[PDB]
């Protein structure tokens, strides 16, 4: 009854190889296959966004 | 882990969509079928290529007999049905499956076994550390930007209507319709006939598709346009082969997409997709009525009909009570609605407790989806 | 009908009248009492009912006064990241033992008047 | 003491009332039901709200199931009613119940139970320096400003006639009637049947009431309105529905009120309100029979109808002797009279007096209710 | 006794029996569906036929599409109920009307429009000397043979509970319930959809009724039974389609029935039969609570599925206190049982004064039946 969701970790966080070819198999994690631009916002807060926002943002 | 994005696999009869989570547009858009060859070989050392996936069987449809293996919703073949996870994973993606959950979508009323048997080839043929299994009407909900309304989804496999109000959903409202795009082009094809045109083999019922999705449209009124289409030539266009005979659609533009609210062409006794929507609203509750009349949300591809939505909202305003406001909501990228959302579920804090892991799977077999899904 | 319409005429006039009066007044104070902590960092809000729905300034107001980090918040700008937003500080409020009474995430983002004032009173009375 | 004012709280089974004290109106009013969800919770990130309660609770009553914690006057379940005291000191008023203290208010007739928990669930858990509890129909007399007089209160959940005399209740002519507008709502949703209308949940309960809120009234006489609504359609109404639907009430409007004065309607023996209110000016002594027929007053929300004190006046007239004058007093405030009484005698200098203090409840235990008040 | 023995026709929602006075049995019993033919008409020269009513509909149901005239107990469409009545004057009975009165049975709740319907068809159009109107409760404890009981009656279309004490009935304790045969095989074709058979038709229909009356029963302990059937396979029956195929049903035989006990099932919030009976026959009098305690009668067909007597004696007792018993007793009879009844009062040498003569038709109208039955 007490406890709180996010602070908990992700249930699926819980569970030799080429030094190179780990960091393409980790690079590959990416949605852009690459590191993602640090001062650079995400797709949502982007407003090309196709999905309409809340009504107070729509009223601002 | 932050850095882990989960990738969202829209999965219908027709079309198979894939990309990552918090992505507005899915990566690899392809259509799902399998086809095998038909003809002798008589080149020695060309290859071995003995099953052709996506575009590559779209576009050598001449030697090859296409398949699908998702008929109305339910994977009927299932070592195709890997075949297409494989080449979606390994040639479209290019990522690893054990290193990224895997969210997966399917229609609201299917046999119990479809679960199991996805659950377990997603975890034992390619040990992906989580998965999950979504209901395509909500999902459209979830992209629509409502917590509240009536979905109507219809696809190239099946057709269904899932009211929610305030994010509470019943069940017994829940309405399917096995009507859809795959009928419409066997009822196109049969209805060719009358102008001397044959269609018959896989590549043909493919020509046919295109010629649905590039020259159709639904009427206003049935039989104006009717009378229209005997009085002149006007409602007439010309589509150009493969083989290039050209030839004259004419008076079918509008006939085929009628099925859809005239399923007595058919052969089938059900009432109409309009019909079918104001049943699933009339089950509902009084009090929440309303909300779900201002509320029609439309997906699916099979909804980009022109005049698909004119023609609904008269529909079920002749049905509806005259004082209440009639509202139908249709996106312009309502085709993958259905994807979008599911990758707003995956972007969500709360959601990241909700994946079916590994070890419950280890635990409590095949049947932990049934008490762990919607 | 005629004491039916003096009795809707009593109702309308004098249980409005009081009730919007109060609720004006317990506005402006907890606007100020707000103000006066959510001025340690570079915020301000100018009204209650509006811009407490994002619920960001929420999760600063709730960072200010307990003292200890907060997880950040849902990175979006749709209803769905909104109630989010407002139901981690809910949760948060729900460590602390503060008892709060028929309040949810979407009264919040909705803008009920009487449970947004109801929740900040609680804060009050909580954190002082 | 000056700028401190005690909270006045009244309690019905229908709707609870509160406020300040000094004040002509209540500051809050709103019905008492606490509801629950029952259906399925598919959206995930919505947020989890387990109860709802007060005026929001009926306006999402379309997913909801509907309960009431006071039944009869009597709290069946305290939890609910916690939840609600607790709605209305901090989300209604916003006012800590330490600074002030609480006025309550009860029927007459009550099991002894009902008043210890009272007294124990104000003093152990909102932690309230002092508190008093007092009847309704008592304080229906201090909103009126005489002395002497006898009142006919009907709530929601139960009828109670006391008779006062110069200041001086007579406990042995205490009357009271289990026939409120909770059993008139029942039987007009039992009469809704034979017109084709059928209500069933909880939900449309409160539609129910809503219809007979607006479209009811009492007939002087009631076999000539009979014959009259026999005989003609201009005694039919229209009603709508929150969904768009039209319902015509007609001849119900005069028949569901009707079980008030003839309880056999219900199978019922007991007698009507007019002869309940005889009866109590009868138990009475010889010489007091004259200033009681003078001063009766009418209150509660169910003798709002249209018409109930011609019916009334002209009933006990009936009943009584002719020579004497028969006059009832209804004011237009009758559904608020009994919490503007109770404001009244929260003000005043010498009811400083009768406070129960905390220290006497410790002393005492929860047995000290019964020794004061009344 | 030179009077021309009178008709008894039992007029359900699922079927309809008819007989004459004074016998043990009906002579006719056929299903009350009307079917209509829906496809194309070819073959010239064989005769064709306007509508398909009863039995013969049953025999042709593939190119019919099948309505029932009866839905919740309420005549929706009154030409296929004239329809139905004349093929069971002429065609089954084969007598003249005119010649016999007429017994009809209704259920207890439901609008006056449908017995001045009955009584105006049957005196203007079949031209009948008399007729009479009862309740099939009523009839149900006539064929018990006992005068003191509480009759729970669930046919097709409704269930209702009605006591009555030693001839005596109470109007404010029958208690009607929307929840009868038509729901549970609805339920049972949604329920049918996880295992993967599909069944969408009016024509499916009869088949899935008849795999509900084969083929299910109902458990003494639900949570047991889920067990042992999930535990292993001892209890799976085998059906034969019409088609030819075999389906298995398996967990679905007891988990149809059990939405009679639990209607939270089918997304209503109504209470189970066991709490209805129960509440009845606490809304009577405390002097007639033991006696009704022991004379529980069960009646209809939606009763007639295996082990529900024992199953609705432990719900019963479990509410009921502990120094009383309860006796459920079920006739082997109880489908045909109202009927009996109705012959039982068709042969009183008294009930002839209570016939609505013809005369009497004409002196007062349609109206006359609410002054005399009942
Ligand atoms: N632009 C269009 N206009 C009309 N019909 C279309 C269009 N695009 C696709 N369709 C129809 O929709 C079907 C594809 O539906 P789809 O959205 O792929 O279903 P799912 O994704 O559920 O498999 C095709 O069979 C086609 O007939
Ligand atoms: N305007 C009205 N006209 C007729 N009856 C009313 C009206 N308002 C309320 N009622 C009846 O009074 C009931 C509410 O009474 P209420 O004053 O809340 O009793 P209490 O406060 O003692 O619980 C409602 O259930 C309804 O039956
Ligand atoms: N042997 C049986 N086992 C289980 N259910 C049955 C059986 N016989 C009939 N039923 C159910 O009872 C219904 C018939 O009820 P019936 O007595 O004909 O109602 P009514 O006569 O009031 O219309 C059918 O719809 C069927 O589902």
């Amino acid at each position: 009854p007490d406890s709180n969701i996010y602070k908990k970790p992700p249930i699926y966080k819980q569970r030799s190889k080429h030094l190179i070819e780990d960091l393409i198999i980790e690079s590959s994690k990416f949605p852009a296959a690459q590191p993602p631009d640090p001062n650079q916002p995400a797709k949502i807060e982007t407003d090309y966004w196709p999905c309409p926002p809340s009504l107070a943002v729509v009223e601002t | 882990d932050d850095d882990i994005a989960a990738l969202v696999v829209d999965n219908g009869s027709g079309m198979c969509k894939a990309g990552f989570a918090g992505d507005d547009a899915p990566r690899a858009v392809f259509p799902s079928i399998v086809g095998r060859p038909r003809h002798q070989g008589v080149m020695v050392g060309m290859g071995q290529k003995d099953s052709y996936v996506g575009d590559e069987a779209q576009s050598k449809r001449g030697i090859l007999t296409l398949k699908y293996p998702i008929e109305h919703g339910i994977v009927t073949n299932w070592d195709d049905m890997e075949k297409i996870w494989h080449h979606t994973f390994y040639n479209e993606l290019r990522v690893a499956p054990e290193e990224h959950p895997v969210l997966l979508t399917e229609a609201p009323l299917n046999p119990k076994a479809n679960r199991e048997k996805m659950t377990q080839i997603m975890f034992e043929t390619f040990n992906t550390p989580a998965m999950y299994v979504a209901i395509q009407a909500v999902l459209s909900l979830y992209a629509s930007g409502r917590t509240t309304g009536i979905v109507m989804d219809s696809g190239d496999g099946v057709t269904h209507t899932v009211p929610i109000y305030e994010g509470y959903a019943l069940p017994h409202a829940i309405l399917r319709l096995d009507l859809a795009g795959r009928d419409l082009t066997d009822y196109l094809m049969k209805i060719l006939t009358e102008r001397g045109y044959s269609f018959t083999t896989t590549a043909e019922r493919e020509i046919v598709r295109d010629i649905k999705e590039k020259l159709c449209y639904v009427a206003l009124d049935f039989e104006q346009e009717m009378a229209t289409a005997a009085s002149s030539s006007s409602l007439e266009k010309s589509y150009e082969l493969p083989d290039g005979q050209v030839i004259t659609i004419g008076n079918e533009r509008f006939r085929c997409p009628e099925a859809l609210f005239q399923p007595s062409f058919l052969g089938m006794e059900s009432c109409g997709i309009h019909e079918t929507t104001f049943n699933s609203i009339m089950k509902c509750d009084v009090d929440i009525r309303k909300d779900l009349y201002a509320n029609t949300v439309l997906s699916g591809g099979t909804t980009m009909y022109p005049g698909i939505a004119d023609r609904m909202q008269k529909e079920i305003t002749a049905l509806a009570p005259s004082t209440m406001k009639i509202k139908i909501i249709a996106p312009p990228e309502r085709k993958y609605s259905v994807w979008i959302g599911g990758s707003i579920l995956a972007s969500l804090s709360t959601f990241q407790q909700m994946w079916i892991s590994k070890q419950e799977y280890d635990e409590s077999g095949p049947s932990i989806v049934h008490r762990k899904c919607f | 009908d005629n004491d039916n319409s003096s009795a809707r005429l009593f109702e309308r006039s004098r249980i409005k009248a009081l009730a919007d009066e109060r609720e004006v007044v317990q506005k402006k104070t907890f606007t100020k009492w707000v103000n006066s902590h959510l001025a340690r960092v570079s915020c301000r809000i100018t009204d209650l009912y509006k811009d407490l729905r994002d619920g960001r300034m929420l999760i600063k107001l709730l960072e200010v006064l307990s003292g200890e980090m907060l997880p950040k918040p849902t990175k979006g700008k749709m209803r769905i990241h909104c109630l989010e937003n407002v139901d981690k500080a809910l949760q948060f409020l729900k460590e602390q033992r503060v008892h709060l009474e028929n309040m949810g995430s979407h009264d919040i983002v909705d803008g009920n008047h009487r449970l947004v004032l109801g929740l900040i009173w609680t804060i009050i009375l909580r954190f002082q």
